[PDB]
Order: C-alpha cells, then sequence, then structure tokens
C-alpha cells in the first residue's frame, strides 16, 4: 500500500531532474504507473500514463520509465512553473480496494541559495501541563528548498501516533519554515528520559532533544 | 473542451451524511470511467471511489466501504457521491476526476477502466467537526533558559483549540514584525485546529522586553493577549 518518493527534488532552471518511485511486485512490477502535478489552487494534471505515454497537451520534456519494482518520472528543460508537489500512482486490479498514491515528492526549482534549518524544540509549558495536557512543538525555520521530513522519538524509540507537521510556508525573508506537532498527556511526557525532534532536510539531519528532568 | 465541477461542500457534524455531485461536460460521458479523490491539508492523495461507464462495477477507497456510495446519471452528465456516517478524518478536498480510457483493440472502449485520471475537478471542501464556535486557549513557548548571554532565541505562543478558522496572532500588538512567523493551522482528532506562532529575538533582551502574543479569533469575538516569559529554573 505503500509507493515510496524522495520528499524532495530540485535543480537549476533548464536542467533535468528525476524522481523515483518505489514499491513492490505486486503493485509497481505488475502494473501501469501513472505521474500527477499537483499546486495549490489548480486541478491536479496528469503527466504521464500506463508508464510511459503522454496524455494530449503534454510536452515531451516529460517522460516515464518503469524497470523491475520501481519507476521513474523525467522533467527536462526545468521552469518555474514545474514547482509543484508530484505523485506517482497504480492501481493493483486484484485487490478490491482502489488505486494507490504515492508519497509525494517536491519539485523545487532553485532560485536562491539552499539553506539548513534552524530547529528549536520546545516541551511542554507547565501552564498546559496544569491544564492536562502536555504537546512538544518542534518550530522548524528559515530553509530552502522548502521541503523537510520530521521523526519524533520517545527516548531512542520511533513514535508515530500522536504527530502532526505542517507543509512548509514562505517566510517573510522568502526562505521556509514548518512545525511539527506531538500530543501526549502529561503521564506519557514524564515517563520517559527524553525526546526528539529530528528533521532531515537535503543530506542533514539536525536532532533536537528535551527531558522533564532538565531545563530546556 | 472538457470540464469536471463539484459541488455540495460544507462543515458537517460527524455521523451526518452528505452528497457530493459532479457535472461534466465537452466529452462523451458514458464513454468513460469516473473516480473521487481526496487530499486532507497536509496530506497525499487518497482514492475514495470509481466507477464505470455503464454505472455497474463500482470500487472504493479502504477507508470509506460500506459508507460511502458512488452513483452515475448519464443522462444528466452527474456522478454522486454519498457519504454517510461522517468522521473528522473524512474532512478533505475531494475531487471528481475522468478516467483518461482507452480504445478497441481508433474508436473509444466504454468498457475501458485505467484508473488514470486525466481530467480533475478544482475541487469541493469538506470539514467534518463536532465543534460550535469556540475560542482559543493561549499557550507560552517559553525561550531556552540556556539563552543567558548573546545570540538569539525563539518563543512563540501555541493557540489551541479553537473553531472555525481563522485566527491572526500579531506581536506586541504590531510593534513587532521581523522575525515573525505564524505557521498554519492543524485539524485535530477532537475537530479543533491549533497552531503556532514564533518570534525570534536577542537573547540580551529576554530580562528587559516584554513579549506579548496577541491573539484574534473573529469567529467568536475573541482576543487573547498572552505574555511570553523567561522560565524559572
Amino acid at each position: 500500500s505503500v509507493l515510496t518518493q524522495p520528499p524532495s527534488v530540485s535543480a537549476a532552471p533548464g536542467q533535468k531532474v528525476t524522481i523515483s518511485c518505489s514499491g513492490s511486485s505486486s503493485t509497481i512490477g505488475n502494473n501501469y504507473v501513472s505521474w500527477y502535478r499537483l499546486l495549490p489552487g489548480t486541478a491536479p494534471k496528469l503527466l504521464i500514463y500506463k508508464n510511459d505515454n503522454r496524455p494530449s497537451g503534454i510536452p515531451d520534456r516529460f517522460s516515464g520509465s518503469k524497470s523491475g519494482t520501481s519507476a521513474t518520472l523525467g522533467i527536462s528543460g526545468l521552469q518555474t512553473g514545474d514547482e509543484a508537489d508530484y505523485y506517482c500512482g497504480t492501481w493493483d486490479t486484484s485487490l478490491s480496494g482502489g488505486g494507490v498514491f504515492g508519497t509525494g515528492t517536491k519539485v523545487t526549482v532553485l532560485g536562491q541559495p539552499k539553506a539548513n534549518p534552524t530547529v528549536t524544540l520546545f516541551p511542554p509549558s507547565s501552564e498546559e501541563l496544569q491544564a492536562n495536557k502536555a504537546t512538544l512543538v518542534c518550530l522548524i525555520s528559515d530553509f530552502y528548498p522548502g521541503a523537510v521530513t520530521v521523526a519524533w522519538k520517545a527516548d531512542s524509540s520511533p513514535v508515530k501516533a500522536g504527530v502532526e507537521t505542517t507543509t512548509p510556508s514562505k517566510q517573510s525573508n522568502n526562505k521556509y519554515a514548518a512545525s511539527s506537532y506531538l500530543s501526549l498527556t502529561p503521564e506519557q511526557w514524564k515517563s520517559h528520559r527524553s525526546y526528539s525532534c529530528q528533521v532531515t532536510h537535503e543530506g542533514s539531519t539536525v536532532e533536537k532533544t528535551v527531558a522533564p528532568t532538565e531545563c530546556s | 473542451e472538457v470540464q469536471v465541477v463539484e459541488s455540495g461542500g460544507g462543515v458537517v457534524q460527524p455521523g451526518r451524511s452528505l452528497r457530493l455531485s459532479c457535472t461534466a461536460s465537452g466529452f462523451t460521458f458514458s464513454n468513460f470511467a469516473m473516480g473521487w479523490v481526496r487530499q486532507a491539508p497536509g496530506k497525499g492523495l487518497e482514492w475514495v471511489a470509481f466507477i464505470s461507464s455503464d454505472g455497474s462495477n463500482k470500487n472504493y477507497g479502504d477507508s470509506v466501504k460500506g459508507r460511502f456510495t458512488i452513483s452515475r446519471d448519464n443522462s444528466k452528465n452527474t456522478v454522486f457521491l454519498q457519504m454517510n456516517s461522517l468522521r473528522v478524518e473524512d474532512t478533505a478536498l475531494y475531487y471528481c476526476a475522468k478516467d483518461v480510457g482507452d480504445y478497441k483493440s481508433p474508436i473509444q472502449d466504454p468498457r475501458a477502466m485505467v484508473g488514470a485520471f486525466d481530467l480533475w475537478g478544482q475541487g469541493t471542501m469538506v470539514t467534518v467537526s463536532p465543534a460550535s464556535t469556540k475560542g482559543p486557549s493561549v499557550f507560552p513557548l517559553a525561550p531556552s533558559s540556556k539563552s543567558t548571554s548573546g545570540g538569539t532565541a525563539a518563543l512563540g505562543c501555541l493557540v489551541k483549540d479553537y473553531f472555525p478558522e481563522p485566527v491572526t496572532v500579531s506581536w506586541n500588538s504590531g510593534a513587532l514584525t521581523s522575525g515573525v512567523h505564524t505557521f498554519p493551522a492543524v485539524l485535530q482528532s477532537s475537530g479543533l485546529y491549533s497552531l503556532s506562532s514564533v518570534v525570534t529575538v536577542p537573547s540580551s533582551s529576554l530580562g528587559t522586553q516584554t513579549y506579548i502574543c496577541n491573539v484574534n479569533h473573529k469567529p467568536s469575538n475573541t482576543k487573547v493577549d498572552k505574555r511570553v516569559e523567561p522560565k524559572s529554573c
């Protein structure tokens, strides 16, 4: 049920990028792959279907291919209007449910210097704890390209439940920011030695840690 | 040209039902399968339902089986999505989409089901929440207790549990604008929204300058001013 894509790909205007889509033989191996572009305030748009066919009106700088368990979209002549989120998709007719879409890739057309994020991890405020709630707040700012991956740990173990992360938003200085929240009970917060927010951006991961027993 | 237009979206309480409609024009409607696909803010694309040209063959995304029904009326170029037993987690933009179809092995084969959509609508938004209008609770995000010398420090406010959108936030009544960022909201499983606002300031100022986040929630006629101060430890 998971078609895996890289979260971010980028290049200068005029260059070529490729986006991979990885799955298994049950999905990609046996079935046709499609590719879509979406951009807020527009209808999604089909770029490729049946692995490598372009629908009418799609120019030949878009290409598609598939081999084994992975498929690939290529975009050459990259231009500003290509900045969008891209999704692969397939439909395994041998199961009763519908089709599946990939995890998504932000394509950035590089127009400014890359910037590594500043990460600030706030523990639950004493005020919120007194209200019988506990939210860890991971604020991520001043990065470019505007795509990050965020993961949380309790002690050394990954946490999936209770996590909400916002889509990166443009700042007034034209870099990007994002936020992630881990919602816990006050018991859970006090029950562990530490919690960590891990932010991955362009080949670097920055991890911040807080602890109920320490003044961060 | 080919076009597709959804309607029927709105705000609805959990448990209740809602019917979306999609009208198509500019192509022979009965030669193509149609589908509904949804996307929740900050999340990916999810297949909801799919129906063959003749209306006989249907399928559904796992998350909506036995609660949603798709149908079409070929005499009216309309596809419907009947949504029953709605949950907060059904909150999403719902797209109607046209299957690309295929030819007979060039003539159009109405029995085609490719599962690739070459025409999508702009979508209709559905929000599911049990909440009445409710003002926020504002909590401080206090600067690090280690910012005791120079450099800069991030501080903020966490604006929790309000409905409906939107909230706006300023700092020090608008005196402070540089280095301010207010984030998009997140919908919680409760059906209430939360967001954060942050400002980065000189560490040397933390002992001398007061910082207050001003939250405005017009739907409930509420404003909150929350002083964000250094921690005692």
